[PDB]
């Protein structure tokens, strides 16, 4: 089948600026090639068809060309509803197998800012129900990278608890991250101290945040 | 300039089949084609197949076929997509969308491959989870303070949290789910506050899985 | 000789045979020989006839040698006896349509007069008879009626015409009013 | 290829076995050349419903003018050809000859106009397997052609007084085959599927839909220059060959031209009871063994 790579699968891009995705078939796909927009949580929105041509709605300031198995979209000024994510799909071949790219992720790009570290207690409700979750919170920072890796006891945790990210903040254009750990009562009692340690650019030294079971 | 208006969402146990439809309004609906496109969350888009309406010809992505069928009612302009033998990784939003096509009933036919019409998405869950509300707990705040819940173990998706009643929107944030290990999901709602709004001001966060039907207010302290 | 009756505003499809099951030409026209559709090679073809824009075959059964003349949304006047020509051979058949309304197209007190009319082509003398919820019966040529409706009659008429041997059912669905007192 | 002489021979066209060969020829080599990107056939019967059978395929875009066709005597036959200038294809013949091969013969595909065909070699001449059947096709050849000119830019154009007097020479042999007290009247086709209803040919591996109304409005034995006809390629074709509906797809080219020359045309006379005196007559055809007969008609195959 026709493979269709895009890069890169992110672009940081200062508002109003000029923003330019790449979009490469393993072979040439003529001019049926269309680019679409996603946002979080909706359907996409067709842009471009045929390579080159918007969509009725689409704004001039996109603009996509190439062709055969090069091809790109620019976005010559970047409004603040413009930054999402784009798919760029080939429909070329007959019988039809269309295929889509892995999206690029296009985001707003700040000064850096360092999180909030807020690390929680699993609560009285849950501990007395068997399972005990603890709760390390990056809030508000930039860039998204980020390392948070759990301490038991000055023990090192693995597989033992997941992170989860929001979207870039429509207002500040940052993000914040939660990083739970879920362990038996058990386990939990059985050890002492809860570290939580943050590693972010806009940091100097990893930060650390924790508290003694009591 | 056609609405296309999916149906409701599924939860399905592997194995299981499923049918989503997707009603098309306004327009001339043999003069469109409809294709069925899906995302897994966290992934990117997938073509499943395509309708030539005015032919009743669909055509697949051979790693679908045999297990995929998708169908048009003339009479009601609406759409259909099966899914046979469910995986749980066929656990996704599966999209219904169109292009205008040309002149059809008169000979015209473009063979558009591009999709400008979209429905709203359709989310299909196949799992072995059976629908279960979540258990919220307070996450208890402690030069700036911030505090929230936690909401853990329910299913299906999705769940919606609030604060105050929507009266509290300011500097809140309520995390994407995650997947635990035990099939059930699990996520956490954080909002920051003034230190010297505890003692006064009292937060309540609201949970409500419709799924399940529940609907949850614990409030949170220091 | 074969008669096939047929209900005004419905869809009749005469039909045609071949003694092979190739699929050869085929043309059907009425008595006065006018064309009314047939089929030149794989494609059909309609004639100046006053069926025109309503007639149609279904092409699916051609390869079988089925050569069947659908007449959509029929009228009065399309009665007549219609040749299929094909294999030479000439397949025949008569067709009369009718239609029955009443003589008001809104709610009857009780005590009022229903009175059903018939409309038919030049030539025939068919028979009704109708029969309402309750049982009332009645019976005639042109134009049937009922004297007195009962509340009873309230609902959907039966009514079956005879033609040659041969019967086409009608139903009309009647409104009878109840009250107080 | 030898004139046999003191040698009287029966023909007749309607009932040739070349015109069924030629026939499945050619659509065998149409199928070859011009595929569709999706192909639509019934099947029926069997059970209830219909089965339709569906082949989906890559459709490369192919256009470029057929080249003549020469049919040949297959072993054990001969090709019996006859020489008369002037000859309605039924009855006797005496100057007639063996021949290796007919001429060879565009493998056109069209309704209502025969493009590109033989003329006849003094008048015009009407056939038919059946006049007084009006529901046998009537073959019109023409002695002299007439240019038509087509463009993807959706239209036909041709020289109104040359089709005005090209009517007149037909009008005239018509009134002489069913009573020279008889007007005849030229109208539109009547209706069915829009390849019997328009003047329907392929071009540039296109298909035109070509709206001859205006050829087919006239009265005779009872203005602007040159006729343009509004025109339509369609990507999905009623197909001649079998009952099917297929898909073609939409053209590559932005410069689809056609100068054709008319040389015949497949005509239907309405007839039915009517003791008015005047016959009413419409662009016919569609079925392409019409067209192979208007060439194969001076033709027969016998066993040797
Ligand atoms: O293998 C499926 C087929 O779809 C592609 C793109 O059209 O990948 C899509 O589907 C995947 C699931 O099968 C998703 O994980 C992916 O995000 C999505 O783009 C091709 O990679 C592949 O040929
Ligand atoms: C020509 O054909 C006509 C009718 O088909 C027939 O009546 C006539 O005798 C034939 N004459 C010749 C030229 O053989
Ligand atoms: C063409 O044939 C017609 C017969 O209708 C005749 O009148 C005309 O003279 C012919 N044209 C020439 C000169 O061949
Ligand atoms: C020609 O057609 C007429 C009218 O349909 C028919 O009566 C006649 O028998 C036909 N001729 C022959 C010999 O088939
Ligand atoms: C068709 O084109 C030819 C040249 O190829 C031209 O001589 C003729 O006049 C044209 N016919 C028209 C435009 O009617
Ligand atoms: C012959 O052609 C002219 C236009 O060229 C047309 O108007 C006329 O009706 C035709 N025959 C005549 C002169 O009656
Ligand atoms: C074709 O065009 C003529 C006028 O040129 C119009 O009157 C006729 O009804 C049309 N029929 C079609 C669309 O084939
Ligand atoms: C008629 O022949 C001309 C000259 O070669 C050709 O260009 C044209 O395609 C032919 N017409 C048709 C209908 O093929
Ligand atoms: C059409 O016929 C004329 C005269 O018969 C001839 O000169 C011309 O070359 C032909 N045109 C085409 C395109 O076949």
């Amino acid at each position: 089948d026709i493979v269709m790579t895009q890069s890169p699968a992110t672009l940081s891009v200062s508002p109003g600026e000029r923003a330019t995705l790449s979009c490469r078939a393993s072979e040439s796909v003529s001019s049926d090639l269309a680019w679409y927009q996603q946002k979080p949580g909706q359907a996409p929105r067709l842009l471009i068809y045929g390579a080159s041509t918007r969509a009725t709605g689409v704004p001039a300031r996109f603009s996509g060309s190439g062709s055969g198995a090069e091809f790109t979209l620019t976005i010559s000024s970047l409004q603040s509803e413009d930054f999402a994510v784009y798919y760029c799909q080939q429909y070329n071949n007959w019988p039809p197998r269309y295929t889509f790219g892995q999206g690029t992720r296009l985001e707003i790009k700040r000064t850096v800012a360092a999180p909030s570290v807020f690390i929680f207690p699993p609560s009285d409700e849950q501990l007395k129900s068997g399972t005990a979750s603890v709760v390390c919170l990056l809030n508000n920072f930039y860039p998204r990278e980020a390392k948070v890796q759990w301490k038991v006891d000055n023990a090192l945790q693995s597989g033992n608890s997941q992170e989860s990210v929001t979207e870039q903040d429509s207002k500040d254009s940052t993000y914040s991250l939660s990083s739970t750990l879920t362990l038996s009562k058990a386990d939990y009692e059985k050890h002492k101290v809860y570290a939580c340690e943050v590693t972010h650019q806009g940091l100097s030294s990893p930060v650390t945040k924790s508290f003694n079971r009591g | 300039e056609v609405q296309l208006v999916e149906s409701g969402a599924e939860v399905k146990k592997p194995g299981s089949s499923v049918k989503v439809s997707c009603k098309a309004s306004g327009d001339t609906f043999i003069r469109y084609s409809f294709t069925w496109v899906r995302q897994a969350p966290g992934q990117g888009l997938e073509w499943m197949g395509r309708i030539i309406t005015i032919l009743d010809v669909a055509h697949y992505a051979p790693h679908l076929q045999g297990r995929v069928t998708i169908t048009a009612d003339k009479s009601t302009s609406t759409v259909y997509l099966e899914l046979r033998n469910l995986r749980s990784d066929d656990t996704a939003v599966y999209f219904c969308a169109g292009v205008y096509e040309g002149e059809a009933d008169e000979g015209e036919y473009d063979n558009n491959g591009f999709l400008k019409h979209w429905g709203q998405g359709t989310l299909v869950t196949v799992s072995s989870a059976s629908t279960k509300g979540p258990s919220v707990f307070p996450l208890a705040p402690s030069g700036t303070a911030a505090l929230g819940c936690l909401v853990k173990d329910y299913f299906p998706e999705p769940v919606t949290v609030s604060w105050n009643s929507g009266a509290l929107t300011s500097g809140v944030h309520t995390f994407p789910a995650v997947l635990q290990s035990s099939g059930l999901y699990s996520l956490s709602s954080v909002v920051t506050v003034p230190s010297s709004s505890l003692g006064t001001q009292t937060y309540i966060c609201n949970v409500n899985h419709k799924p399940s039907n529940t609907k949850v207010d614990k409030k949170v302290e220091p | 000789k074969k008669v096939v009756l047929g209900k005004k505003g419905d869809t009749v499809e005469l039909t045609c045979t071949a003694s092979q099951k190739k699929s050869i030409q085929f043309h059907w026209k009425n008595s006065n020989q006018i064309k009314i559709l047939g089929n030149q090679g794989s494609f059909l073809t309609k004639g100046p006839s006053k069926l025109n824009d309503r007639a149609d075959s279904r092409r699916s059964l051609w390869d079988q040698g089925n050569f069947p003349l659908i007449i959509k949304n029929l009228k009065i006047e399309d009665s007549d006896t219609y040749i299929c020509e094909v294999e030479d051979q000439k397949e025949e058949v008569q067709l009369l349509v009718f239609g029955l309304t009443a003589n008001s197209d809104t709610h009857l007190l009780q005590g009022q007069s229903l009175t059903l009319t018939l409309e038919s082509p030049p030539g025939s003398s068919p028979s009704v008879q109708c029969r309402s919820p309750r049982g009332k019966n009645i019976q005639g040529g042109k134009t049937l009626s009922v004297s007195q409706l009962e509340l009873q009659d309230s609902g959907t008429w039966t009514c079956t015409v005879l033609q040659n041997q041969k019967k086409v059912e009608f139903k009309i669905d009647i409104v009878v009013l109840a009250f107080q007192k | 290829e030898v004139v046999l002489v003191n040698v009287t021979e029966n023909f007749n066209w309607c009932k040739n076995d070349m015109v069924e060969q030629m026939h499945e020829d050619i659509c065998s080599l149409w199928d070859q050349s011009l595929k569709p990107c999706v192909k639509l056939c019934p099947l029926c019967v069997g059970a209830g419903s219909c089965n339709t059978s569906v082949i989906t395929q890559a459709c490369p875009k192919v256009s470029f003018e057929p080249i003549p066709i020469h049919y040949c005597a297959p072993a054990g036959f001969a090709i019996l050809k006859c020489n008369n200038k002037t000859f309605n294809g039924t009855g006797p013949c005496t100057n007639v000859s063996t021949v290796q091969c007919t001429h060879g013969i565009r493998p056109v595909v069209s309704s209502q106009l025969l493009l590109n065909g033989s003329l006849a070699e003094e008048e015009v001449v009407i056939r038919s397997c059946n006049f007084t059947d009006n529901a046998k096709t009537i073959i019109v050849q023409l002695n002299t052609s007439v240019e038509i000119n087509c463009t993807g830019a959706g239209h036909c154009n041709i020289a109104r007084a040359k089709w005005n007097n090209t009517l007149k020479q037909i009008a005239s042999k018509l009134r002489e085959q069913f009573g020279n007290n008889k007007t005849i009247i030229f109208k539109q086709s009547s209706g069915g599927d829009p390849e019997i209803v328009t003047h329907w040919f392929n071009c540039g591996g296109e298909f035109f839909y070509c709206n001859s109304t205006q050829l087919f409005n006239s009265t005779w034995f009872n203005g602007s220059d040159t006729i343009t006809l509004p025109c339509r390629i369609k990507q999905i074709i009623n197909m001649w060959c079998k009952v099917c509906k297929a898909m073609y797809a939409p053209p590559i080219s932005g410069q689809i031209r056609c100068s054709s020359n008319i040389t015949g045309l497949l005509l239907t006379r309405d007839g039915g009871n009517s003791n008015n005196e005047s016959e009413i007559f419409r662009p016919g055809g569609g079925d392409m063994r019409d067209n192979w007969r208007s060439e194969l008609y001076k033709y027969k195959v016998v066993k040797i």
